[PDB]
RNA sequence: AGAGUGUAGCUUAAAAGCACCCAACUUACACUUAGGAGAUUCAAUUGACGCUCUGA
C-alpha cells in the first residue's frame, strides 16, 4: 500500500503573508536575463561534449567487439553475455572534504 | 471496397500496439533475455536517495532525459515517502540528558528496459560519473513491493 | 593460425570530492539562492527572528540571536578538512591521496628485449581461462595486494594490432572500492595517474587511442 | 560532470527558507544540505 | 461565390475565401495567404533580407508582430482584406499569434469573412 | 476475389515488428505537418486534386522577359552576415527584443523589398488574378523594373496602383502620374 | 608513403528543414508557451587545408 509524502501539511495554508513582496528594478531582470542566456549556451555545451564521449566511446567498443568476433569465434559467446557479478551494483557519491 | 485496388487504406490498428491493459495492479515483469550471443537485462531497478530532497528530484529529472536521450525505456518513475532521522545529542558535560534536532531523508527510483551489456556498463559508468553531489545511487531488481 | 594471446585492463578509480565551481555557476548558485529567497515563506526561524523581536518591543512597552552567534562558534571551532592534498605533495605521483578531483589510471613500467614501452597492465589469457577471469587474474598477479576492483563488464574495451607471429591487444576496466595499497615503495613504476597526465605519459598510438574510452571528465 | 545536477531549485510551490548547512559524517566529510534554522556544522554520529 | 461548405469531421474547415496560415519553424516564421484552390498570394517571412535585417531574433514575439505588420501592409497593397485564421487552442491562446492579430487588426485587415448571400 | 494494388500501399514502409522501439507523434502538428505534406503527393488512388478544377497544371510555362541580374551569393552572404553581426553588436536591441518593444520601419522594408524579392511576389499575384491567362495565353514573365503609378484627385494625398488595389473611376479620371527608373539609352512602350 | 574525400549532428536542402539546449507547467516524462546558439577550410568547374582507411 503506497503511502505519499508530496502532500504539503495543513499548516502551510495559514500564515500566508510573509513575502508576498517583490520590488525589483530593470538592470536585476536584464542581469537575470542575461545570466539565463549564458547558463543555456554553457549547458548545450556540457550536452554536446557528453553526447561526443559516449558516441566516441561506443564506436570504440563496437570495434573491439568487431576485432573480437573477427580473431576468436568463442570468446564472444562469453565476452557478451553479462555475468551475475553487477546485481546488486551500487556506488556511493563524491564528498567536499578529505577523511 | 473489398475487392478494389485500394482495399484496406484505412487500415490503423495494426499501427497501435496499445491493448489498454490493467497496467496498475499487473506485476507481468519482462525477464533476462540471455542467449550468450545476445544478452538482454529487463527489468531493473535505479534507486537515489539523499536526505536533501531537490538533489535528488533534479537527479531524477537528468537521468530521466537521459535515458530518454538514448531511446533505451523508462518502465516507470515514482517515489518512495519520507524518512526522518533524529540525531538525539548527547549533552557534553552532564551526558545523561539528550536533546534532539531534525533531519529527513528522501528517495526516487527510474526504472529502464532494454539493456545489452556494453550498453550496460556504459550506461552505468555514464550516470556513475556524472554523479551529483551527496546522493547515492544503488542499481537494485524488480521485486521492490513498496 | 598463431595468434598471440595477450589482453590488457585499465584501472578505473572514483575521485572523492567535486571539482571547483566556475564563476558563470557561481553567480547562477547566487541568483538560485535569491529566487529560492523570494520564493520561500514562512520559516520557523523566520518568526523566531521577527514576532520573537515583536513581541520583546511589546513586553519592553510594558532566542535566534543567541542561538545564531552560537552556531557561529561552532563553525569556526571545527576548521574543516582541507582540500589540497594536491599542493602539499607536490610529488608522489605514486600515492593514491594524490589527486581527488578527477578519476585516475594507473600504469606499469617494464623494459623488455626488444621492445621498451611504458605499459598500461596487460594480460596473457590461457586457452582454458576466459578473458575476464584472465584479466582479474593478472590483475591479482601484478598489484601484489588486496585491492577490490569491481568489473564492470565481460565486454571488452579497445582492440589494437602489434604483429611481428600475429597478435592483439584486449582491454578491460574495473572500478575501485578500497586501496589497500601494501608495498607503496614499489621498484615496478607503477603510477596513479589523471588524464591530463595520461596524454603526457604515452609516447605510441598504441597509448594514444586508449584516451578516447576512459573518462575525460 | 558533477556540476550538472548540483545547481538546483526547490520545485516544489509552497516550501519554507532552507540554509546551506556544511554536514560532515563519519569520516568527516562534507555535503551541502539545504537544511532550515542556519546551523553551520551537523555531527552526525 | 460559393464556398467548399462541408467536410465536417476533419481540421481546418474548408469553408473560406482566403485562408491566414503561419508557419512557425524553430529559425523563422513565414505567415502566409491563401485561396482555397491552394495557390498563395502575398506572404511575409523572415527569411527575406529585408525583414531579416531590419529586426532581431526572427524566432521571437516582435518578429511575428513585424510579420503581421508586414504581410497587412502587403495584402492592403494587394486588395485583399478579408481572410480566417483558424489556429489550433494552444496557438490561438498563445502570445505570438494575438500579438499578430492584433498588429493584423490595427493594420485595417480584418478577419472574419462575410457571410455568402443565398448560401 | 481481390485485386492487388497498382504500387505501394501508403503505411507499408514502417515495420510492425519492434514498435515499441520506434518514435511516436508526441504531438497533434508534427502529425498534421506529415499529413499536409502527404497530401501533396501525386497519389495512385482517387483524390480530391484530381475532381475539383485544377485546370491540369503540370506542363512548363513560357518566359518572355528580362533574365535575372547576376550576384554572387558568397559576398552577399558574408556581407549580411557582416550586417547582422554588426545589428547583434548593440545592446539595446537586446534589451528592446526581451521587453516585447521593437518595431521595424515598414517604408524601409517596403523599399527593400521592392528591391529583392518583390518581383516573384508580383509575379504570382499577377498569375493569381489570371493577367497571364488572359494578356498572353498562359505565357508568363517577371515584372523586373519596378514600377509607380499613382493617380491625381484632389490636393495632397494619393491614390496609386499597386497590384491588385482598388481605384473607383472619379480617381480614374484624368491621366495618371507614371515614374520608374529607366537609363538614357532605352525606349519604352506604356500600355493601358 | 598511397587512396578516398569535404554544408553546424543528419539530409539524391540550396545559406533550409529536422535534430539540440535553458526557463515556466507537470513526481517526472511528454504536449504547449517563452528564449538560446549554430555552419560551405582556403586559392583561380582547377590548385594547397582537415578527416578517414591502408602503410612502415
Amino acid at each position: 500500500i503506497p503511502i505519499e509524502d508530496f502532500i504539503t501539511p495543513l499548516k502551510f495554508l495559514d500564515k500566508a503573508r510573509e513575502r508576498p513582496q517583490v520590488e525589483l528594478t530593470f538592470e536585476e531582470t536584464e542581469r537575470r536575463a542575461l545570466l539565463l542566456k549564458k547558463w543555456s549556451l554553457y549547458k548545450q555545451q556540457e550536452r554536446k561534449m557528453e553526447r561526443d564521449t559516449i558516441r566516441a566511446m561506443l564506436e570504440a567498443q563496437q570495434e573491439a567487439l568487431e576485432e573480437l568476433q573477427l580473431e576468436s569465434p568463442k570468446l564472444h559467446a562469453e565476452a557478451i553475455k553479462r555475468d551475475p557479478n553487477l546485481f546488486p551494483f551500487e556506488k556511493e557519491g563524491p564528498h567536499y572534504t578529505p577523511p | 471496397y473489398k475487392t478494389k485496388p485500394t482495399h484496406g487504406i484505412g487500415k490503423y490498428k495494426h499501427l497501435i500496439k496499445a491493448e489498454e491493459p490493467k497496467k496498475k495492479k499487473g506485476k507481468v515483469e519482462v525477464r533476462a533475455i540471455n542467449l550468450g550471443t545476445d544478452y538482454e537485462y529487463g527489468v531493473l531497478n535505479i534507486h537515489l536517495t539523499a536526505y536533501d530532497m531537490t538533489l535528488a528530484e533534479s537527479y531524477a529529472q537528468y537521468v530521466h532525459n537521459l535515458c530518454n536521450s538514448l531511446s533505451i525505456k523508462v518502465e516507470e518513475s515514482y517515489a518512495m515517502p519520507t524518512k526522518t532521522i533524529e540525531v538525539l545529542q548527547l549533552q557534553d558535560q552532564g551526558s545523561k540528558m539528550l536533546l534532539d534536532s531534525v533531519l529527513t531523508t528522501h528517495e526516487r527510483v527510474v526504472q529502464i528496459s532494454g539493456l545489452s551489456a556494453t550498453f550496460a556498463e556504459i550506461f552505468l559508468e555514464i550516470i556513475q560519473s556524472s554523479l551529483p553531489e551527496g546522493v547515492r545511487l544503488s542499481v537494485k531488481e524488480h521485486t521492490e513491493e513498496d | 593460425s598463431p595468434w598471440r594471446l595477450l589482453g590488457a585492463l585499465c584501472l578505473q578509480r572514483p575521485p572523492v570530492v567535486s571539482k571547483p565551481l566556475t564563476p558563470l555557476q557561481e553567480e547562477m548558485a547566487s541568483l538560485l539562492q535569491q529566487i529560492e529567497i523570494e520564493r520561500s515563506l514562512y520559516s520557523d526561524h523566520e518568526l523566531r527572528a521577527l514576532d520573537e523581536n515583536q513581541r520583546l518591543a511589546k513586553k519592553k512597552a510594558d532566542l535566534a540571536q543567541d542561538l545564531e552567534d552560537m552556531w557561529e562558534q561552532k563553525f569556526l571551532q571545527f576548521k574543516l578538512g582541507a582540500r589540497i592534498t594536491e599542493a602539499d605533495e607536490k610529488n608522489d605521483r605514486t600515492s593514491l591521496n594524490r589527486k581527488l578531483d578527477r578519476n585516475l589510471v594507473l600504469l606499469v613500467r617494464e623494459k623488455f628485449g626488444d621492445q621498451d614501452v611504458w605499459i598500461l597492465p596487460q594480460a596473457e589469457w590461457q586457452p582454458g581461462e576466459t578473458l575476464r577471469g584472465t584479466a582479474e587474474r593478472t590483475l591479482a598477479t601484478l598489484s601484489e595486494n588486496n585491492m577490490e576492483a569491481k568489473f564492470l563488464g565481460n565486454a571488452p574495451c579497445g582492440h589494437y594490432t602489434f604483429k611481428f607471429l600475429g597478435a592483439k591487444v584486449f582491454f578491460f576496466k574495473a572500478l575501485l572500492l578500497t586501496g589497500d595499497f601494501s608495498q607503496a615503495g614499489n621498484k615496478g613504476h607503477h603510477v596513479w595517474v589523471t588524464k591530463d597526465e595520461l596524454g603526457d605519459y604515452l609516447k605510441p598510438k598504441y597509448l594514444a587511442q586508449v584516451r578516447r574510452f576512459v573518462s575525460d571528465l | 560532470d558533477s556540476s550538472r545536477a548540483s545547481l538546483t531549485r526547490v520545485h516544489r510551490q509552497a516550501y519554507a527558507r532552507l540554509y546551506p548547512v556544511l554536514l560532515v559524517k563519519q569520516d568527516g566529510s562534507t555535503i551541502h544540505i539545504r537544511y532550515r534554522e542556519p546551523r553551520r556544522m551537523l555531527a552526525m554520529p | 461565390a460559393r464556398k467548399e461548405r462541408g467536410w465536417r469531421t476533419v481540421f481546418p474547415s474548408r469553408e473560406f475565401w482566403h485562408r491566414l496560415r503561419v508557419i512557425r519553424t524553430q529559425h523563422h516564421v513565414e505567415a502566409l495567404v491563401e485561396h482555397q484552390n491552394g495557390k498563395v498570394v502575398v506572404s511575409a517571412s523572415t527569411r527575406e533580407w529585408a525583414i531579416k535585417k531590419h529586426l532581431y531574433s526572427t524566432r521571437n514575439v516582435v518578429a511575428c508582430e513585424s510579420i503581421g505588420r508586414v504581410l497587412a501592409q502587403r495584402c492592403l497593397e494587394a486588395g485583399i482584406n478579408f481572410m480566417v485564421y483558424q489556429p489550433t487552442p494552444w496557438e490561438a491562446a498563445s502570445d505570438s499569434m494575438k500579438r499578430l492579430q492584433s498588429a493584423m487588426t490595427e493594420g485595417g485587415v480584418v478577419l472574419r469573412e462575410p457571410q455568402r448571400i443565398y448560401e | 476475389r481481390r485485386t492487388p494494388p497498382l504500387g505501394p500501399m501508403p503505411n507499408s514502409d514502417i515495420d510492425l515488428s519492434n514498435l515499441e522501439r520506434l518514435e511516436k507523434y508526441r504531438s497533434f502538428d508534427r502529425y498534421r505537418r506529415r499529413a499536409e505534406q502527404e497530401a501533396q503527393a501525386p497519389h495512385w488512388w482517387r483524390t480530391y486534386r484530381e475532381y475539383f478544377g485544377e485546370k491540369t497544371d503540370p506542363k512548363e510555362k513560357i518566359d518572355i522577359g528580362l533574365p535575372p541580374p547576376k550576384v554572387s551569393r558568397t559576398q552577399q552572404l558574408l556581407e549580411r552576415k557582416q550586417a547582422i553581426q554588426e545589428l547583434r553588436a548593440n545592446v539595446e536591441e537586446e534589451r528592446a527584443a526581451r521587453l516585447r518593444t521593437a518595431s521595424v520601419p515598414l517604408d524601409a522594408v517596403r523599399a527593400e523589398w521592392e528591391r529583392t524579392c518583390g518581383p516573384y511576389h508580383k509575379q504570382r499575384l499577377a498569375e493569381y488574378y489570371g493577367l497571364y491567362r488572359d494578356l498572353f495565353h498562359g505565357a508568363t514573365f517577371v515584372p523586373r523594373v519596378p514600377l509607380h503609378v499613382a493617380y491625381a484627385v484632389g490636393e495632397d494625398d494619393l491614390m496609386p496602383v499597386y497590384c491588385g488595389n482598388e481605384v473607383t473611376p472619379t480617381e480614374a479620371a484624368q491621366a495618371p502620374e507614371v515614374t520608374y527608373e529607366a537609363e538614357e539609352g532605352s525606349l519604352w512602350t506604356l500600355l493601358l
